[PDB]
C-alpha cells in the first residue's frame, strides 16, 4: 500500500509536530526590532 | 474580520495602553471652564498645573506670553509622540510616520520658499514643525539652489513618493507654494488612506472615516476659498483629495461650482455635512463653517477611541491634543487681550 | 513482539521537549532582550532589575531539557508503544505549553520593562504577571512529569 | 504575507490533491483500498489517547498563555499613568491561568484512565480498547480546545476592561461580569470531557 | 455485532459540538466585552443592559453543551455505525451553527453597543438583530436533537 | 445488502443544510447588523424600518433548517447508498445556496441601509434587490427538495 | 449491476449547477446592490433602471436552477456511470460558467450604474456589456443541456 | 472492453472547455467594462467604438463553446480510454489558452479604451494588440479540434 | 531558536550600546541566556545519540 500503520501512526505524529513547529517559528519570524532608539 | 484581537497586542498593546492613559490627560469641559475663569496668564499656569500638564511651564519666564506657552504646549506634544514612536514597531512605525507626513509637508514647502527666495535652509529649520523635522543632512546646505533642495527631497526624504505627483524641480518655481502644498497634501492622504485600508481589520473601519471627513473638508473648503482667486475649476479640482465620501460626482460639482450657495447644494446630498453647513451661519457672533469641520472632526476622533484593537487610536490622540493645545492657546489669547465675550469659542474635547 | 517502529515516537516526544521549549524562551529571550535594549537607552540602572524575564524564559528552556532528559533516559530498545506514546504525550505537552508561556513571558517582559522605565512602581506588577505566563509552561512539566512515569 | 501564502498554497494543493485522489479511488472501483476501518482500527489507541492529553494541556496551557500576554500588554501599558491597574485587574490573568488549571486536571482524569492491552490484533484490542482511545482523544480536543478559546477570548475582555480601568475606576466591577461568562466556557469543556470519559477502561 | 471503531464518528460529533459551540460563544464574548469596555468610558451607566449581547453569546455555548451532554451520554463502545454517524452529523450541525450564531452576535453586539453608546434608540434594535443571529444557533440545536435523538 | 457507512453521506447533507445556511444568514444578520448601527446614529427612526436585511437572511436560515429537518426525518439505518447521496446532494444545495444568497443579503444590506439614510428613495431599491438575493436561497431549497423527496 | 457512487456524482452535478450558479448571481447582485446604493446618493431617478443589472445576474441562477431540475430529475438508482458522469460534467459546466458571467455581470453593472451616475449615454453601452457577459452563462448552460439530455 | 471510468475525462474535457474559456471571456469583458465605464465619462462619444475587446471577449467564450459541444457530441458510452484523454486535452487546450487570451484581452481593452479617451490614433493600435492576443485563443482552438478529431 | 534569539539580541544591544555603553554587559547576559538554549539541545542531542 501507499501507507501502513506504523508509517500512518510516524505521519500523525509528524503533522501535530509541524503544526506546532510551524506556529512557533510563524511567531518568532514575528519578532521585529526597533528602528529608533531614544535621543 | 480580520481578527486584531489575537495578534495585536503582541506588538502594540503596551503601546495601545499607554496612547489610551495620554488621552485620559485631555483636558474635560469642566478644566477648560476651570481655564476660562481665569484673569492673567499666570493664574491660567495656576489652575493648569492642577490638570495633567503639570509643571510644564514652570520653568519658562515669569512674564508669560501666549508664543511661551504655545512653544510649550507643542513641544509637550512632540516629546509625548516621539517617545511613543521610539517604542513602536514595524507596521505601527508607518503609521506614526504617515502622521509626520503632514508636518513634513508644511516644512518643506517652507524650506522651498525660504530657497527660492534665496534665505539659507539652515537659518529656516527652527520655524519648522519639530513632528516633521528634517533629520536627514542631503537636505541641508543646500546654498540656496532649488534644483540641489528638489533632488536632496527626493533622494532623502519620504516625500519624494508624493514628489512624482509633479512632474520636475522647475515646479518649484513654476507652481505657487499653496497649490504646490495641497497636491502634497492630496497625495499624502490618498497614500494614507491606502495603508490604512491594507492594514485593514479594526483600524481601517475607524480610521478611513476620519481620513473621509479630511478629504471631504478640504474640497469644500478649497472650493469656498477659492472662489475669489485665480485658482481655476480645472486647476481646483486636482487639489480635491479622492478618499472622501464626494468622489463620485460630488467633487466634480464642487469643480463646477461657482458660488458658497452651489457649494451648500453640493453638501445637501450628503446629510451629515448638511448639518454642518446649516450651522455655519457664518455671521458673526456664530460658529462659522470651519468651527463646525472642527467640531466634527473633534468627534471623529473621540469616536476613534470607541475600537480597542486598532492603530487609528494614535492618530485620533495626536488630533485630539494638538486640537487641546490650541484651545488653550486660543483661551490665552482671549485672557491678554481681555476679550471675554469670546472666549467659549474652544471647541470642547471630553 | 513490539513493532520496531515503536522507539519513533518517544524519540520525538524528547526531541519536541526540547526543541518546543528552546523555541518558547528562544523567543522570551529575544522580545525582552529587545525591549531590555529600548529602556536601556533612557534608564540604564534598570538592566539588572528588567533581566528578570528573559531568566523566567530561561527557567522555560530548563523545563523542556528536564522532561527531554527524562524521556531521553527512558528510550529502551524493547520499548512498548504504550510507552512510546506516553513518551510522546509528554514531550508535546511540555513543549506546547513552554512554547505558550515563551511567548506569555516574551509579550509581557517587553512590555512591563518599558513600563517599568516609565512607571517604577509597574516593576512588582510586571513580575506578579510574569510568574503566572511562566507556571503555565510548569503545568505542561507537570503533565509530562504524570505522563512519561504512568 | 509571505507565510500567509505558503500556508495557503500547502492548504489548496493538500486539498486539491485530497479531491482527485478520492475522484481517482471512486472511479476506478478502488474504494476497497480506502480503507478508513483499516485506518482507524491498526493504528494503535495508545496514540489517540496520549495525542488526547498532550492536547488537553497543551492547549490549554496555550489558551492560558494567549490570554495573559493579551491582558498584560494592556495591563502594563495603561499601569505607566494608573499604575492601580496592576493591584485591581490581576483577576483578569486568575481567570486566565484558571483556564490552564483545568486542562492539568482534565488530564489526569484523561491520564487515569489509560492501560495497556497486551494484544495487536483488532478483535484482541475489541470495542472496549478502540472506544476508550477514540473517547480519550475526543475528550482531550474538547477541554483544551475549550480551554482554548475560552482563555484568549477571557483575555480579550481583561485587555478591554484593563483599558477601561485606566480611565474610569469605577467600570472593571461591573465589566468582570463578561470575563465571568467569557469564563464559564472553559468549565463547560471540561464538563464534557467528564461526560466523555465517564465510561471510558482500557486494558 | 458493530465495528470497533464506529463510536469514534460519535465521539467527534460530542467535540465537534462542544468544540466549535464553545469557538462561537468565546469569540461573540469576546467581540462585546471588548466593545462594552470601550463605550464604559463614554456611557458608563449602560454597561449593564450593554451585557445583554455577551448573555446572548453565551446561551450558544450552552447549546453545544446540551447537544454535547446528550452524544456523551447515548455513545456507548458499540453503537451501530448509523447512531455515530447521525451522532456526528448532530454535533458538527450544533456547533458550526453556534459558531456563526457566535460570529453573527460577536459583530451585531458589538456594532450596536456603540451605537447605543452613541444613539440610545437604537438599543431595541440592536436586541432584534441578536435575537435573529441568536435564532440561527437555536436552529442548530433544533437539527441536533433531530439528529441525535434518532 | 447496503453498506453500513451508507447514511453517512446523508447525514452531511443534513448537517451541511443547517450549517452552511446558517453561516450564510448569520454574515447577513452580521453585516446588516453593522450597518443598521452605523446609520441608527444620525437616522433613528429608520432603525425597525431597516431591519428587513436581518429578516431576509433569517429566512434564509430556515431555509436550510427546513430542508436539514427533511433529511434528518428521512434518514434510515437501511438507507441505500443512492437516497444518501441524494440527501448530500440536496444538503449541499441548501446550504451553500443558502451561504451564497446570505452573502449576498448581507452586503447588499449594509449598503442600502447605509445608503438609504442618505437617500430615502433608495429603500424601495434595495428592497427589490434583497428579494432577489432571498430568491436565490429560494432556488437552492427548491433544488434541494426536488433531492430530498425523489 | 452498475457502480452504486454513480449517483454521488449525478447529485453531485446537480448541486454543483445550483451552488456555483447561485455563488455567481449572488456576487453579481452584491456587486450591482453596492453599486446601485452608492450610485443612488445623487441621483435617485436611476434606483429602478440601475436594477438591470441584478435582474441579469438572478438570470443566471435560474440557469442553473434549470439544470439542477433537470439532473434533480434524471436521476434514478441505476444510472450507468457514464450517464453520472454527462450529469456531473453538464453540472460543473453551467456551474461555474454562471459563476464566470456573475463575477462579470457584477463587476460590469457596477461600473455602469456609477459611471451612469455621470453620464447617461453610459446606460445603453452598459447593457450591451452586461448581455456579453451574460451570454457565458447561457453558453454553459447550452453545453450542459447537450450532456443533460444525451 | 473500454473501462467504464473512459468517459469520465471526456466530459471533463467537454466542462473545461466551457468552464476555463467562459472564465477568460468574463474576465475580459469585465476589465473592459470598467475601463469603458471610466472612459465614458469624459469621452462619451467613444462608448460604441470602444465595445470592441468585449466582442473579443466574447469570440473566445464562443471558441470554448464550440470544442465543449464538439466533445460533448463525440461522446459515447464506449468510448475508449484513449479518446477519452484526446477530448479531456482538447478540452483543457482549448480552455485554458482561451482563459490567457480572455487575461491578455481585458488587460489590453482596459488600458486601450483608457488611453484613446486621451489619444484617438492608439485606437487602431489597441484593435491589432487585441488581434494579437485573440489569436492566443484560436490557436488553442485548433489544438483542441485536431485533438478532438484524432 | 538560539540562533534567532542571538541575532534578535545582539542586533539590538549592538545598536543600543552605541547609546547607552552601559548596556553592554546587559546584552552579554541576554545572549549567553540564548546561548544557553543551544547548549541545551547539544546536551540532549549527546544523551539521545550516546545513548
Ligand atoms: C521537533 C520537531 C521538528 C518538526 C517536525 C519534523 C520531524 C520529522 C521527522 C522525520 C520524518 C518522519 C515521518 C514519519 C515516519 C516515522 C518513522 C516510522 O514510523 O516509520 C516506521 C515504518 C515502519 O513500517 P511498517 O512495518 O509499519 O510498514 C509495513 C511493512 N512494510 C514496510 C513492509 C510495508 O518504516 C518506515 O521507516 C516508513 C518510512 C517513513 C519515511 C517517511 C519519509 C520522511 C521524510 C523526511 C522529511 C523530508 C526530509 C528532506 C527535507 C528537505 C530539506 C528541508
Ligand atoms: C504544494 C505543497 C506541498 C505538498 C503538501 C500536500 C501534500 C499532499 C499529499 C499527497 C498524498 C496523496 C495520497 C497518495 C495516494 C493516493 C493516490 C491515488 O489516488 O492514486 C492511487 C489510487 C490507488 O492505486 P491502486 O491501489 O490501484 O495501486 C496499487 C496499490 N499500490 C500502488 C500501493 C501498489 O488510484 C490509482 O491507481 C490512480 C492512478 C493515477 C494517479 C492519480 C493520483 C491522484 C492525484 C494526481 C494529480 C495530483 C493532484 C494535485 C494537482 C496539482 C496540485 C494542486
Ligand atoms: C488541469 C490539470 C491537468 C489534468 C491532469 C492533472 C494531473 C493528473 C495526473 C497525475 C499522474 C497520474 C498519471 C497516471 C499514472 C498511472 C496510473 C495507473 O496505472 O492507472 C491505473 C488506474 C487504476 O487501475 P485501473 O482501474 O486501471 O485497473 C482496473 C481496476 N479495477 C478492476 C478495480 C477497476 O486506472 C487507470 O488505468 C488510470 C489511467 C488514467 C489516469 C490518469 C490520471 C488520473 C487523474 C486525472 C485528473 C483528474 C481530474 C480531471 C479533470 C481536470 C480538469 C481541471
Ligand atoms: C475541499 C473541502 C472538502 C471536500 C472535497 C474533498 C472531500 C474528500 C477528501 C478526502 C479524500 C478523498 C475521500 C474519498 C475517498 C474515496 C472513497 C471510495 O472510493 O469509496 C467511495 C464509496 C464506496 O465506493 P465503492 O467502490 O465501495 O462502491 C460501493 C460498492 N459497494 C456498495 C458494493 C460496496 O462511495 C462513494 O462514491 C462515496 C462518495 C465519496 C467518494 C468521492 C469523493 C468526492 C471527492 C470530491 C469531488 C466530488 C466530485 C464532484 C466535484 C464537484 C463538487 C461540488
Ligand atoms: C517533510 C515533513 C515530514 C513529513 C510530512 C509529515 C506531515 C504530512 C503528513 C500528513 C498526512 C498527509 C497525507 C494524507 C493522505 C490521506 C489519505 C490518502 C489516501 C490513500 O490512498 O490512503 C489509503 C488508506 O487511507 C485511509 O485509510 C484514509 C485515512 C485518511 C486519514 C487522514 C488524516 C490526516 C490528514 C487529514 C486531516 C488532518 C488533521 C489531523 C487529523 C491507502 O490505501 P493502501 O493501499 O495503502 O491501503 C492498504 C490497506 N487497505
Ligand atoms: C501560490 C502558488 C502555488 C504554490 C504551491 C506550492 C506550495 C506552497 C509553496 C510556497 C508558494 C508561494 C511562495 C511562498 C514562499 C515562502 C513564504 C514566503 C517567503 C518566506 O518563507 O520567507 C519568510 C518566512 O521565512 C521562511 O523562509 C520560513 C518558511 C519555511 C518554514 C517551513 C515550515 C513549514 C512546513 C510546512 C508544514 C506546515 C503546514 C501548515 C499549514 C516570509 O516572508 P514575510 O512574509 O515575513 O516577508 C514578506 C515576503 N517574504
Ligand atoms: C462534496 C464533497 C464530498 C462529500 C462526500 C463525503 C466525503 C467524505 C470523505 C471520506 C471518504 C468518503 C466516505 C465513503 C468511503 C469510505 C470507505 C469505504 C471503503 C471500504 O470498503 O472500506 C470499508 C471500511 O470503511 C468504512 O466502513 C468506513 C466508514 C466511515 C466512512 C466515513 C469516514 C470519513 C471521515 C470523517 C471524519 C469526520 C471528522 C469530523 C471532525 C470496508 O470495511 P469492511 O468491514 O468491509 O472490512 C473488510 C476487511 N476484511
Ligand atoms: C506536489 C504535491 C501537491 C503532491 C504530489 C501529488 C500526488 C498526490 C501525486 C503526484 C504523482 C502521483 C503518482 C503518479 C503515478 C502513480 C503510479 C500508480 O500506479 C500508483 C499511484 C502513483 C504512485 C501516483 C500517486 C499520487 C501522486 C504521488
Ligand atoms: C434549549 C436547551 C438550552 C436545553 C434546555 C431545555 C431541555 C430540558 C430540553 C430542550 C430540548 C429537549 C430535547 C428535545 C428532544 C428530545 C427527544 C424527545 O423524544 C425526548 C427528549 C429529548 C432528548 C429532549 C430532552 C430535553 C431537552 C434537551
Ligand atoms: C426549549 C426552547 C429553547 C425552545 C426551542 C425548541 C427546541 C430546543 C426543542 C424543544 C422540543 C424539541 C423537539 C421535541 C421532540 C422531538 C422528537 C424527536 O424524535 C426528534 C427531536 C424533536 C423533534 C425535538 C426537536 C427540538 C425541539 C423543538
Ligand atoms: C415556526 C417553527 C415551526 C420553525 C420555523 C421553520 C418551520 C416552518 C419548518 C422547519 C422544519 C419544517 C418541516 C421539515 C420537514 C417536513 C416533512 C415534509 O414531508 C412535510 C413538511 C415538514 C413537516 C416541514 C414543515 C415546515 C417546518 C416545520
Ligand atoms: C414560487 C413558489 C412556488 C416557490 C416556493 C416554494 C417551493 C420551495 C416549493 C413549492 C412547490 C414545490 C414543489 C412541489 C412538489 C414537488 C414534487 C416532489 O417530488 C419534488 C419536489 C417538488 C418539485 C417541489 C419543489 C419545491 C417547490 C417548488
Ligand atoms: C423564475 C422562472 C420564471 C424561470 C424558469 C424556472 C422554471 C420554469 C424551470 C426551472 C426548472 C425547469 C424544469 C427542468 C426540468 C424539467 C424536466 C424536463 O423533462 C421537462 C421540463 C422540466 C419540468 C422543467 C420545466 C421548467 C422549469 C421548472
Ligand atoms: C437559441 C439560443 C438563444 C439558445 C437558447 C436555448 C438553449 C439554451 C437550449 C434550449 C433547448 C436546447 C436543446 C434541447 C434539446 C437538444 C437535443 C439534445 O439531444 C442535444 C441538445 C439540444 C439540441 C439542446 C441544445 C440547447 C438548447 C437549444
Ligand atoms: C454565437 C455562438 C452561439 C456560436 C456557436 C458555435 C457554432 C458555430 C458551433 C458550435 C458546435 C457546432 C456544431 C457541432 C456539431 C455539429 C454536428 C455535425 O454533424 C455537423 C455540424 C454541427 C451541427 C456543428 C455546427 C456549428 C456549431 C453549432
Ligand atoms: C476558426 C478556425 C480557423 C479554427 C480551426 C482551424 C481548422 C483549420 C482546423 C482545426 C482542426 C482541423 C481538423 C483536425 C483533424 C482533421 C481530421 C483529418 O482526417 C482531416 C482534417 C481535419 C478534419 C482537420 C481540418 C482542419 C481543422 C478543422
Amino acid at each position: 500500500g501507499f501507507f501502513s500503520p506504523g508509517i500512518w501512526m510516524g505521519l500523525l505524529t509528524t503533522l501535530f509536530m509541524l503544526f506546532i513547529f510551524t506556529y512557533g517559528l510563524h511567531m518568532i519570524l514575528s519578532l521585529k526590532t526597533m528602528d529608533r532608539f531614544d535621543d | 474580520s480580520f481578527f486584531p484581537e489575537l495578534y495585536f497586542n503582541v506588538d502594540n498593546g503596551y503601546l495601545e495602553g499607554l496612547v489610551r492613559g495620554l488621552k485620559a490627560g485631555v483636558l474635560s469641559q469642566a478644566d477648560y471652564l476651570n481655564l476660562v475663569q481665569c484673569e492673567t496668564l499666570e493664574d491660567l499656569k495656576l489652575h493648569l498645573q492642577s490638570t495633567d500638564y503639570g509643571n510644564f511651564l514652570a520653568n519658562e519666564a515669569s512674564p508669560l506670553t501666549v508664543s511661551v506657552i504655545d512653544d510649550k504646549l507643542k513641544e509637550k506634544m512632540v516629546v509625548e509622540f516621539r517617545h511613543m514612536r521610539n517604542h513602536a514597531y514595524e507596521p505601527l512605525a508607518s503609521f506614526l510616520d504617515f502622521i509626520t507626513y503632514s508636518y513634513m509637508i508644511d516644512n518643506v514647502i517652507l524650506l522651498i520658499t525660504g530657497t527660492l527666495h534665496q534665505r539659507s535652509i539652515a537659518e529656516l529649520v527652527p520655524k519648522c514643525h519639530p513632528l516633521g523635522s528634517f533629520e536627514q543632512m542631503e537636505a541641508v546646505n543646500i546654498a540656496q539652489t532649488p534644483a540641489e533642495l528638489y533632488n536632496a527631497i527626493l533622494v532623502d526624504t519620504p516625500l519624494a513618493a508624493f514628489f512624482q505627483d509633479c512632474i520636475s524641480e522647475q515646479d518649484l518655481d513654476e507652481m505657487n507654494i499653496e497649490i504646490i502644498r495641497n497636491t502634497l497634501y492630496k497625495a499624502y492622504l490618498e497614500s494614507f488612506y491606502k495603508f490604512c485600508t491594507l492594514l485593514g481589520g479594526t483600524t481601517a473601519d475607524a480610521m478611513c472615516p476620519i481620513l473621509e471627513f479630511e478629504a471631504d473638508r478640504r474640497a469644500f473648503i478649497i472650493t469656498i476659498n477659492s472662489f475669489g482667486t485665480e485658482l481655476s475649476k480645472e486647476d481646483r479640482a486636482k487639489l480635491f483629495p479622492h478618499c472622501g465620501r464626494l468622489y463620485p460626482e460630488g467633487l466634480a460639482q464642487l469643480a463646477r461650482a461657482d458660488d458658497y450657495e452651489q457649494v451648500k447644494n453640493v453638501a445637501d446630498y450628503y446629510p451629515e455635512y448638511k448639518l454642518l453647513f446649516e450651522g455655519a451661519g457664518s455671521n458673526p457672533g456664530d460658529k462659522t463653517l470651519e468651527d463646525r469641520f472642527f467640531e466634527h472632526e473633534v468627534k471623529l476622533n473621540k469616536l476613534a477611541f470607541l475600537n480597542q484593537f486598532h492603530f487609528g487610536v494614535f492618530y485620533a490622540f495626536v488630533k485630539l491634543k494638538e486640537q487641546e493645545c490650541r484651545n488653550i492657546v486660543w483661551i490665552a489669547e482671549c485672557i491678554a487681550q481681555r476679550h471675554r465675550a469670546k472666549i467659549d469659542n474652544y471647541i470642547p474635547i471630553f | 513482539n513490539n513493532p520496531e517502529y515503536s522507539s519513533f515516537f518517544g524519540v520525538m516526544g524528547a526531541s519536541s521537549a526540547m526543541v518546543f521549549s528552546a523555541m518558547g524562551a528562544a523567543y522570551g529571550t529575544a522580545k525582552s532582550g529587545t525591549g531590555i535594549a529600548a529602556m536601556s537607552v533612557m534608564r540604564p540602572e534598570l538592566i539588572m532589575k528588567s533581566i528578570i524575564p528573559v531568566v523566567m524564559a530561561g527557567i522555560i528552556a530548563i523545563y523542556g531539557l528536564v522532561v527531554a532528559v527524562l524521556i531521553a533516559n527512558s528510550l529502551t530498545d524493547g520499548i512498548t508503544l504504550y510507552r512510546s506514546f506516553l513518551q510522546l504525550g509528554a514531550g508535546l505537552s511540555v513543549g506546547l505549553s513552554g512554547l505558550a508561556a515563551g511567548f506569555a513571558i516574551g509579550i509581557v517582559g517587553d512590555a512591563g520593562v518599558r513600563g517599568t522605565a516609565q512607571q517604577p512602581r509597574l516593576f512588582v506588577g510586571m513580575i506578579l504577571i510574569l510568574i503566572f505566563a511562566e507556571v503555565l509552561g510548569l503545568y505542561g512539566l507537570i503533565v509530562a512529569l504524570i505522563l512519561s512515569t504512568k | 504575507t509571505g507565510l500567509e501564502l505558503l500556508y495557503l498554497g500547502i492548504f489548496v494543493a493538500f486539498w486539491a490533491c485530497m479531491i482527485v485522489v478520492g475522484i481517482c479511488y471512486t472511479i476506478f472501483d478502488l474504494g476497497f483500498r480506502f480503507d478508513v476501518a483499516w485506518f482507524l482500527t491498526e493504528t494503535s489507541p495508545f496514540m489517540w489517547s496520549n495525542l488526547g492529553i498532550g492536547l488537553a494541556i497543551s492547549l490549554s496551557v496555550v489558551g492560558a498563555a494567549w490570554g495573559i500576554y493579551i491582558t498584560g500588554s494592556s495591563i502594563i501599558g495603561g499601569g505607566v499613568k494608573a499604575p492601580r491597574i496592576k493591584t485591581k485587574n490581576l483577576v483578569s490573568i486568575i481567570f486566565c491561568e484558571a483556564v490552564a488549571i483545568y486542562g492539568i486536571i482534565m488530564a489526569i482524569v484523561i491520564s487515569n484512565m489509560a492501560e495497556p492491552f497486551s494484544a495487536t490484533d483488532p478483535k484482541a484490542i475489541g470495542h472496549r480498547n478502540y472506544h476508550a482511545g477514540y473517547s480519550m482523544f475526543g475528550a482531550g480536543l474538547t477541554v483544551g480546545l475549550s480551554n482554548l478559546f475560552c482563555g484568549v477570548c477571557v483575555g480579550i475582555v481583561g485587555s478591554g476592561a484593563a483599558l477601561a480601568d485606566a480611565q474610569n475606576p469605577s467600570l472593571f466591577v461591573k465589566i468582570l461580569i463578561v470575563e465571568i461568562f467569557g469564563s464559564a466556557i472553559g468549565l463547560f469543556g471540561v464538563i464534557v470531557a467528564i461526560l466523555q470519559t465517564s465510561r471510558v477502561k482500557m486494558g
